[PDB]
RNA sequence: GCGUGCGGUUAACAACCAACUUAGAACUGGUACGGACAGGGGGAAUCUGACUGUCUAAUUAAAACAUAGCAUUGCG
RNA sequence: UCGUGCCCCGUGUGGCGAAAGGGAAGCCGGUUAAUAUUCCGGCACCUGGAUGUGGGUUUUGCGCGGCAACGCAACUGAACGCGGAGACGACGGCGGGGGCCCCGGGCAGAGUUCUCUUUUCUUCUUAACGGUCUAUCACCCUGGAAACAGUUUGUCUGGAGAU
């Protein structure tokens, strides 16, 4: 697992071809957003403050990439 | 142990000129109470170098230069034909035969003395360590001075564990069993 | 504070093997442990690390020496008369 | 006297130039503020012309004989002087103390030093400045 | 709490490698990991020193690192440390400076030795 | 009498004892004399030897240790060697 | 919040935090106080083997054997 | 191409022999009546192969920076050589780190409650793999130390350059 710090090389990394899914994690008790990107060798998150401009990221997110939100239970 | 302690084989550098070699260990040989020397000499035919490992006389070091052949200097470390060296002086691992590289005055604190020479038959009258005098070929190498770790049997063993520890790794039999403690049947001596 | 009269070195040994042969030992052991001078660099810091290999902890030296001692007295005297036929062969 | 002064050839002994062969441009005996020792500002061989023999043709002889330089501001206690002196022209100011403050000065410099030490391989004097240290 | 643990592989014996550490899960169980040996440093070819700024790794990890992380940017780097490589340019100038002069030494006793005979 | 003399110019002259020192006084050129130990590394006596050469510097080689030469400059340290820099009055130059 | 040029060693002072040993004193119960547990009896000598160690698995553990030390013989 | 040859090199000889020696690489959660570092889910690694893209280098052809120790995502390297790792005793005390043990507060649950006890007990966890910032030894630069200094529980270090 990879941490991106940088917006740009989130957006590439999301517009790759092997770029299969990705997630988005609320984290609500500290106030924190979670960009997560599953790609071939990695996955990949980008950590946000929560905000409107982090919703609008989603926006920017390629469409034909699949994005779904993490539920609160993990059922298997 | 790792290898035998003898001189370079007897070659056409050795027999006209010297060859040089270099000193890069002085190291512990179990089973011998004397320390080896790993000397590092070129090969003057290929540009690989050899590596040789010498009984180490006492006053030798890492990082010395040593000198083997018929020229070579007077200096303790320095192997040389016994007909390159006056009477008097003192020598280790001498060859019995020119060329089966060292037999004679092996052991710590042990030499072999030049007592004369016979120049018209090539020949040396030499003092060996037990006293004993030998007649050996000109040819015959040694190394100037003595063998190092002289005065190891000074100190006593003092304890059974010492003289098991001196032996475990030399082979010899220990413990020794008298043979007047044995049976008639296991002994001569025995009864 | 010295705490022995006379075994020093010895008192390891407590009241065995006898005090001829502790006192025989004890000579050895004095010489094997003591620290002494580089020849090459001058520091006090050669010790044995086996039986005939002396070697100095500062300049890495290591020496073929005697069994216990730095030098032995026959390799001194040795030493001495080599330059004396070194000298007579040269001139 | 002093040695280390202009045209003094000098051997690097520490730094990724460890084994050039060095010439002084300017010797700085009192230092700096920068740097507030004994040192000198010198140019280079970092790559040396390679061994040229008689069969080679006149392509293979101009490419293996160019000189790739370096300048350097370097402590006289990692400096080896030689008795050798190299005295060029064209490395007179060749570098001073604010070249080694902007990479394009640095560039021509080195492009300037380049061509000079060529000229000098290509006399064919000198020869022991322009062939490498054997260690 | 279960504060016992077991091996994770056959091997029983406390053998150099069958070195483990304890280690917390988040499920909350004391268990074992096992680990290999400790890497090692490389050292000078010269003094036996361990090289700065070279990694202690296992002989096989180094196949997997790049080229600037094993080495050196100087002659003999990550092979001969900064005052051995220093000593050799020294003492490699230094005896061809004298083999030079010795050579000088020799043509001039050799001219003197011609005109004697000559 | 070289000891007579080297108490000479420690009493009114002036030295630099040990390598560093040594070093930076040949590179400066005011370097009048330099004494090097008999048992200094044969790859640092060559190398003064040869900066000395540089300077036009004579070069006495002390037949004692680097002890016997800080013993003789009157100090509780070894010298493998120094540099006289001042003769003061002294004719250590003289020789 | 960093650079100098000074100046002073009563911080010998304040604020906060922390643990287990050791010594001394009063009072008090008593048939017992290392209250169970755990845990040398000691001394005068003689013979004997120097000591540590080893053996007769399944009747003998020893003044037996070994040992370091000492002495002799043979071998270049 | 006298086309049916010539040159270079030297080191010897193969196999078996360790489920405790050496050795490429996997962790966590869940799951069965019975297997699980092997199944499932998530998240990784090693070895070998092919061949792209991006980035790098180059018109001063095979990078730049730092006095230096050395750094940085790259940053050519056959023959033939040198070196390091693999790779190493026993014992003693001292220092760092993980885990365990111990103590205080807080939320939640449980037990005790004639009296007392803001009480006694239980959960409060964080893997491999990575990123980043740090961690004794040692090494580098300045400088030149006696009124010797630095310093460990243990007296070693310094003009061969200490503090
Ligand atoms: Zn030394
Ligand atoms: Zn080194």
């Amino acid at each position: 697992p990879q941490e991106v710090s940088d917006i740009k090389k989130f957006i590439e990394i999301c517009r790759r071809k092997d770029a299969s899914s990705a997630r988005i994690k609320k984290n609500p008790k500290t106030q924190q957003i979670k960009f997560k990107v599953r790609c071939q060798r990695f996955l990949y998150t980008l950590v946000l403050k929560d905000s409107d401009k982090a919703e609008k990221l989603k926006q920017s997110l390629p469409p034909n990439l699949q994005i779904k939100d993490v539920p609160k239970r993990n059922k298997r | 142990r790792k290898a035998p302690a003898k001189f370079r084989p007897l070659d056409y550098a050795e027999r006209h000129g010297y060859i040089r070699g270099i000193v890069k260990e002085i190291i512990h040989d179990p089973g011998r109470g004397a320390p080896l020397a790993r000397v590092v000499f070129r090969s003057p035919y290929k540009y690989k170098q050899i590596t040789e490992t010498f009984i180490a006389n006492e006053g030798m070091y890492t990082g010395q230069f040593i000198y083997a052949g018929k020229n070579a200097a007077l200096t303790v470390g320095n192997i040389l034909p016994l007909s390159s060296v006056p009477e008097g002086t003192v020598v280790s691992n001498v060859e019995e035969k020119p060329g089966d590289r060292g037999a004679l005055g092996r052991t710590s604190g042990n030499y072999v003395t030049v007592v004369g020479h016979n120049p018209d038959e090539g020949k040396t009258r030499i003092k060996l360590p037990s006293g004993a005098k030998k007649v050996v070929p000109s040819s015959s190498r040694g190394m100037i001075g003595i063998v190092a770790g002289g005065g190891r049997t000074d100190k006593p063993l003092l304890k059974a564990s010492r003289a098991k520890h001196k032996f475990a790794v030399k082979r010899n039999r220990w413990p020794k069993t008298r043979g007047v403690a044995m049976n008639p049947v296991d002994h001569p001596h025995g009864g | 504070s010295k705490r022995t009269k006379k075994v020093g070195i010895s008192g390891k040994y407590g009241t065995r093997y006898g005090a001829s042969l502790r006192k025989l030992v004890k000579k050895q052991e004095v010489t094997q442990h003591a620290r002494y001078t580089c020849t090459f660099c001058g520091k006090n810091s050669v010790r044995r690390t086996a039986v005939g290999i002396w070697s100095c902890k500062s300049c890495k030296k290591t020496m073929a020496g005697g069994a216990y001692t730095v030098s032995t007295p026959a390799a001194a005297a040795m030493r001495s008369t080599l330059r004396r036929l070194r000298e007579i062969t040269e001139a | 006297m002093k040695f280390l002064k202009t045209s003094r050839v000098c051997l690097v002994t520490r730094g990724r130039y460890a084994g050039k062969k060095v010439v002084i441009i300017q010797p700085v005996d009192q230092g700096t503020k920068s740097h507030p020792y004994g040192h000198a500002l010198v140019a280079g061989i970092e790559r040396y012309p390679s061994k040229i023999t008689r069969r080679m043709s006149k392509a293979r002889i101009e490419k293996r004989s160019k000189i790739k330089p370096f300048i350097k501001v370097i402590n006289y206690n990692h400096l080896m002087p030689t008795r050798y002196t190299l005295e060029l022209e064209g490395l007179k100011a060749v570098i001073n103390a604010d070249t080694f403050k902007e990479p394009s000065q640095r560039e021509e410099a080195k492009k300037t030093v380049k061509k000079v030490l060529e000229d000098r391989y290509n006399s064919g004097k000198n020869r022991w400045f322009f062939t490498p240290l054997r260690f | 709490a279960p504060t016992r643990v077991t091996y994770r592989r056959r091997n029983p014996y406390n053998t150099t490698s069958n070195r483990t550490r304890v280690i917390k899960t988040p499920g909350g169980q004391l268990r074992v990991l096992h680990i290999k040996k400790r890497g090692t440093a490389p050292k000078c070819g010269d003094c036996g020193i361990k090289l700065p700024g070279i990694p202690a790794l296992r002989p096989r990890e180094y196949a997997t690192i790049s080229k600037p992380k094993k080495t050196v940017q100087r002659a003999y780097g990550g092979s001969r440390c900064g005052n051995c490589v220093r000593d050799r340019i020294i003492r490699a100038f230094l005896i061809e400076e004298q083999k030079i002069v010795k050579k000088v030494l020799k043509e001039q006793s050799q001219a003197e030795k011609k005109a004697s005979k000559k | 009498s070289i000891g007579a003399k080297l108490a000479l110019v420690i009493k009114s002259g002036k030295v630099v004892l040990g390598y560093r020192s040594t070093l930076k006084a040949l590179r400066s050129g005011k370097a009048k004399l330099i004494l090097i130990a008999a048992n200094t590394p044969p790859l640092r006596k060559s190398e003064l030897e040869y900066y000395s050469m540089m300077s036009k510097t004579p070069v006495h080689h002390y037949s004692g240790t680097n002890i016997e030469l800080g013993t003789a400059c009157g100090k509780l340290f070894r010298c493998s060697t120094m540099a006289i820099l001042d003769a003061g009055d002294s004719d250590i130059l003289a020789d």
